[PDB]
RNA sequence: UAAAUCGAGAG
DNA sequence: ATACGCTCTCTGCTTATCGGTAG
DNA sequence: CTACCGATAAGCAGATCTCTCGATTGCGTAT
């Protein structure tokens, strides 16, 4: 994962804002990310450059039983790719297999957002 | 901890859970469920109630070519002597299936005129692996010495615990199957209410004929037949 | 980390953290080849740490065992550890074989319902006699006292008893026997300074034996 | 290893003095100052073995805590050489602070005190006893990092506090009588600890607890 | 019979007993009770390593460091493979 | 409980699940799977099975995970060893696919678990009964049509789109 | 006019 | 047509029972 | 030898934001 996002940085710092077609203040995207008016610097390089590893619980991506991360991908396979690494970004779209890590990387984070809040209740009312 | 589970469905596609448990003492427990309460038996004497079998036929079943392994000859010799030292007098298949029998006559509500040899059997066909069902008991007995050697294997730490979760490990309830299971529990119900009734009409009732078609038509008007409802 | 452990703090008021930690610091005098042994001669060392194997020959028919410990090599675990023959070899004498003893007696209780060398020296013989005399039902002992990468000892029990494990109990035993510890403390670590300051990082609290360390601590 | 058994009776006759010192009693900085060697050849003969009856001591109250606690008297602080506190010794240190007429004396044991010897602690009133082990004294607890700085106030103090927040004795917090700080500073129940306490928001201010 | 710790009858083959439980000089079956002597069966010797994985510590872990071609009948017989060419799609096998 | 696995892959939708209280609980199918309903006709395929190389288990002696049991629907039918049992998994799939032999259903699930080290118990299973999931994957000789389930899924390798494919390790 | 339980949703 | 009996917890506290003291 | 002071192993209790809809609500003898 430090390998992979050591490289995810390299693409953003090369491919943004030098490799961007249109330019700040131009470039709307921009304008309204660096402002801060909405969205930040990771959104737009997931839009534009890459999405990244995914990140399960903070592991990658989980393995079956026979040592495969996904059907498609032969057992023990080193490659990012098959440990979650998406390379590709929201403006060309994503592989199948980028698709559903990014699907299990979703629902992860639905997830936690669901349990997060009953998890906070009942010490507020403790204190109060 | 450990243990493995199976769960058997019969043709008419009702299911039957087998546990077996590995006690750190040494043994292993057979569990099952009957009506809404669990039940526990040493697996030697479902093993030998199955079928005709020596002491060194189970030895050979689960002991394979691997005679110089001694965690499993261990285990398996712990085994044998707790059942021989628990229940001294079992020896042959069929005194241990009276005594099962004897064992599980109340919760079964077997008939009085039942056997304890034939309601044990009736115990084993009706609970252990009911997918082979009946004239399976060498099937049975096969399978159950698949599944011990597999426990064994498992607590030496040489196989990976299945998930449950993991969607490789599961089966689909289609709700037509689970209709048609309720309908023919409901019918067994059914069954069950009408020898209720004439059980309430022996203890107080006289004019009583099972010969008779006039006492039939009767005592069937007296339960009620609204299955549908 | 996180909300938990503000349920720790509080909700729950634990005495019973979950993860207790200590933070020590380091007076400038000592050296970081200092400190990386300091905190080896802090962190707890169970006798399952250096056991290589253990290797149980019951022939039964009175029950005999041949309970056979190899070990790392000394070059290995005196570096690891720290630890030395001697510490090692009375540790197994005095806490190992009474406690695998008391478990044996305690299932019974709960049940009723490249070859090493034989002959040895003057001093040996004497030890194995205390041994035996110490212990309920030891018959022999040796170790391995001029390489200690070996320990091999009877046990004897009445031949009526019936089968045991003889392997859990030795694994379980040897897990929970010990070699050093201060009390309440698991591991000591030495993480990167944060903030500038050197500490040292500790998995247990006992304030009253890092009171002893003035020169390090 | 007897070497290490000296350096730590020596440690805890140096947090003694200075328990003594913070008590309010006249102890010298050349007292507390005291070197390992020093120690050694007042304190072990030729031996080397330290022994405890020559550490025993006794100290009076300043002219400043005199002037402002009336009441106090004499200390006598007690070192066990004898590796267990029995009946005989436990009896035998209250007549001894008795026949003396000590207002207050503290004890230092080695291993643990027998609860048949236990039990004449409270004994005399009011002259009072405090019991210390020898390794819970290895280091002053006051000198630590987190512990702030704790002042027993005298009854004017107290009368001045307690009026000008307009109390009663139990609606200030409570410090319990058996924490380490209280027995340090010897806290009979029912008189107030100023704390002078260093904050991150405001610096030095003032807390008060009282024991109970 | 006798494998590993424990002796198996002869005839039937159910477990015997224990010898150093019974009396010197003569074991008899539980089911059909033949006759045996406790001469020839002297040595019930049988070793037990450890698991070599019950003792998880820092040492221990030092010690430690297109074309398809398939085989459809048997071991004897020679692998076929089935090709699909991305040419032009053409699939055929070969032995 | 609620995570996705990859072993749902073609079965379980990875994208349809309700956001909150159901997140994970509540799922749907791939839109492709079909479950069975009905029991295949296994009567024929412990014949085939043992002119294979299988070793009836009514007398063979052995057991084990050295050796490569052979079961049906959670019957013990033989054992052969795992080399074998592999050959005998993929000639039965390579028979099953290319329809011509009468014993052999095309939905006949074949879960062969290899060998390894201290992984999932090894032996070969053969799935023909009711309620199982089953997605239409393409056999990649023949270029047929195959049927496989999440139990057989989770060994083979299926390539999610031919110009992926690679030499010797794809078989879908 | 009420109450549980189940089910479905919204933020 | 109709009335009255019913199978995968976190934090403690609280209880029962086991050794040691000293009486 | 016997009675007091603890010292764990086992058992037991309560507990872990608002809002909008719809649908059901029991049987088993006895007279
Ligand atoms: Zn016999």
């Amino acid at each position: 994962s430090s390998k992979v996002n050591a490289i995810t940085s390299q693409v953003v710092s090369k491919c943004v804002p030098d490799g961007t077609m249109k330019k700040f203040p131009c470039n709307s995207m921009q304008a309204m990310a660096l402002s801060g008016a909405k969205g930040s610097n990771v959104n737009v390089s997931q839009i534009m450059c890459l999405l990244g590893q995914q990140a399960l619980e903070g592991r990658r991506v989980p393995v079956m039983v026979s040592g495969k991360t996904l059907p498609s991908f032969k057992p023990y396979e080193t490659d990012a790719m098959a440990g979650g690494y998406v390379k590709g970004r929201f403006y060309s779209g994503i592989k199948p297999q980028e698709y559903y890590f990014h699907c299990m990387a979703g629902r992860e984070g639905l997830i936690d957002t669901a349990v997060k809040t009953s998890r906070s209740g009942y010490l507020q009312r403790c204190l109060t | 901890h450990y243990g493995i589970q199976i769960r058997s469905v019969r043709p008419d596609q009702t299911s039957q859970t087998n546990v077996l448990h590995y006690l750190n003492d040494g043994q292993v427990t057979f569990r099952f469920s009957w009506r809404k309460n669990e039940y526990l038996v040493p697996v030697v004497m479902i093993l030998k109630a199955l079928c005709h079998t020596s002491d060194r036929e189970i030895f050979d079943g689960i002991i394979g070519n691997d005679v110089k392994d001694s965690f499993l000859t261990d285990r398996l010799e712990l085994l044998l002597r707790g059942f021989k030292k628990r229940y001294p007098h079992l020896q042959n298949r069929t005194q241990v299936l009276q005594y099962l029998g004897d064992k599980f006559r109340v919760v079964f509500q077997a008939s009085p005129d039942q056997s304890d040899l034939e309601v044990g059997q009736e115990v084993l066909d009706r609970i252990v692996l009911v997918h082979l069902g009946k004239d399976g008991s060498q099937d049975k007995f096969r399978m159950l010495l698949f599944m011990i050697r597999k426990l064994y294997s498992l607590v030496a730490g040489e196989c990976s615990p299945d998930n449950p979760d993991a969607t490789q490990h599961q089966e689909v309830l289609l709700g037509g199957f689970l209709y048609g299971m309720i309908l023919k529990e409901k019918i067994d119900e059914y069954l069950q209410n009408i020898i209720a009734q004439v059980r309430m009409d022996i203890n107080r009732g006289m004019a009583i004929n099972f010969k008779d078609k006039r006492y039939m038509s009767r005592v069937l008007m007296r339960v009620n037949e609204n299955i549908g409802s | 980390l996180g909300i938990p452990r503000l349920r720790e703090i509080v909700m729950t008021a634990s005495a019973a953290i979950k993860t207790p930690q200590m933070t020590l610091p380091i007076w400038n005098d000592v050296s970081d080849e200092q400190a990386d042994t300091f905190c080896k001669s802090i962190s707890k060392v169970l006798l399952s740490e250096v056991i290589d194997k253990v290797i149980v020959t019951e022939t039964t028919g009175a029950r005999s065992y041949v309970i056979h410990m190899r070990f790392f090599d000394n070059n290995e675990y005196s570096e690891e550890y720290d630890v030395s023959k001697e510490e090692l070899q009375n540790v197994i004498s005095n806490q190992f074989i009474h406690l695998l003893e008391a478990a044996i007696v305690k299932e019974i209780k709960k049940q009723k319902r490249v070859e090493a060398n034989n002959n040895m020296n003057k001093v040996q013989r004497d030890r194995q006699s205390a041994i035996i005399s110490h212990h309920r039902f030891i018959t022999k002992y040796n170790f391995d006292d001029e390489s200690g990468k070996w320990c091999e000892f009877k046990l004897e029990l009445a031949a009526d008893t019936e089968k045991l494990l003889m392997v859990n109990i030795v694994e379980e035993i040897c897990r929970k026997s010990i070699i050093r510890q201060i009390p309440h403390i698991d591991r000591c670590v030495h993480p990167e300074p944060e903030n500038g300051k050197r500490v040292l990082v500790t998995e247990g609290v006992n304030f009253q034996a890092m009171w002893d360390q003035e020169a390090f601590i | 290893e007897n070497e290490r058994n000296i350096s730590r009776l020596w440690r805890a006759f140096r947090t003694v003095k200075e328990m003594v010192k913070d008590r309010g009693y006249f102890i010298t900085q050349e007292e507390v100052e005291l070197p390992l060697e020093d120690f050694k050849a007042k304190y072990c003969d030729s031996m080397g073995r330290p022994q405890r009856k020559m550490m025993s001591f006794q100290a009076n109250p300043t002219e400043e805590s005199i002037s402002k606690f009336p009441d106090m008297g004499s200390l006598w602080v007690e070192f066990c050489d004898e590796p267990s506190v029995g009946v005989k010794t436990m009896k035998t240190f209250v007549i001894h602070i008795q026949e003396k007429n000590f207002q207050t004396g503290i004890f230092v044991y080695q291993n643990n005190i027998t609860p048949s010897a236990m039990k004449l602690v409270p004994s005399i009133p009011p002259a009072t006893i405090e019991t210390f082990n020898e390794a819970a004294l290895v280091v002053n607890i006051t000198h630590h990092e987190l512990v702030p700085k704790h002042i027993r106030l005298s009854s004017d103090e107290k009368r001045e506090l307690l009026k000008r927040y307009r109390l009663k004795e139990s609606q200030l917090p409570r410090i319990q009588r058996a924490d380490p700080v209280a027995l340090y500073l010897g806290l009979k129940r029912g008189e107030v600890v100023k704390i002078i306490r260093k904050s991150e928001t405001s610096g030095r201010y003032a807390s008060y607890r009282i024991c109970m | 019979s006798v494998v590993g710790s424990l002796i198996f009858c002869l005839d039937c083959g159910d477990l015997l007993e224990n010898p150093n439980a019974v009396l010197g000089s003569n074991v008899e079956c539980s089911q059909c009770k033949a006759i045996y002597p406790k001469s020839q069966f002297s040595n019930l010797k049988v070793v037990t390593t450890t698991a070599d994985d019950a003792f998880p510590s820092s040492l221990r872990a030092k010690k430690s460091v297109n074309y398809h071609t398939l085989q459809l009948r048997s071991a004897d017989e020679g692998a076929t493979v089935f090709y699909t060419c991305t040419s032009c799609g053409y699939k055929f096998r070969t032995n | 409980v609620r995570k996705l696995l990859p072993e749902s892959w073609g079965f379980l939708c990875p994208v349809h699940t309700p956001d909150g209280s159901p997140c994970g609980l509540l799922n749907h199918f791939a839109h492709k799977c079909r479950i069975s309903t009905q029991q295949s006709d296994v009567s024929r395929i412990p014949s085939i099975l043992y002119s294979l190389g299988v070793a009836p288990a009514s007398h063979t002696f052995a057991a084990g995970p050295s050796l490569c049991c052979v079961q049906i629907d959670g019957k013990i039918i033989g054992w052969v060893s795992h080399e074998q049992g592999k050959i005998i998994a993929d000639t039965l799939r390579y028979w099953k696919v290319e329809g011509k032999t009468p014993g052999l259903p095309i939905d006949l699930e074949i879960g062969y678990v290899p060998p390894s080290t201290r992984g999932q118990y090894p032996g070969l299973y053969l799935f023909g009964g009711h309620s199982r999931m089953l997605r239409p994957v393409r056999y990649l000789p023949l270029d047929k049509e195959d049927i496989v389930g999440p139990f057989e899924q989770v060994y083979m390798n299926i390539a999610v789109t031919p110009q992926e494919i690679q030499n010797n390790v794809h078989t879908h």
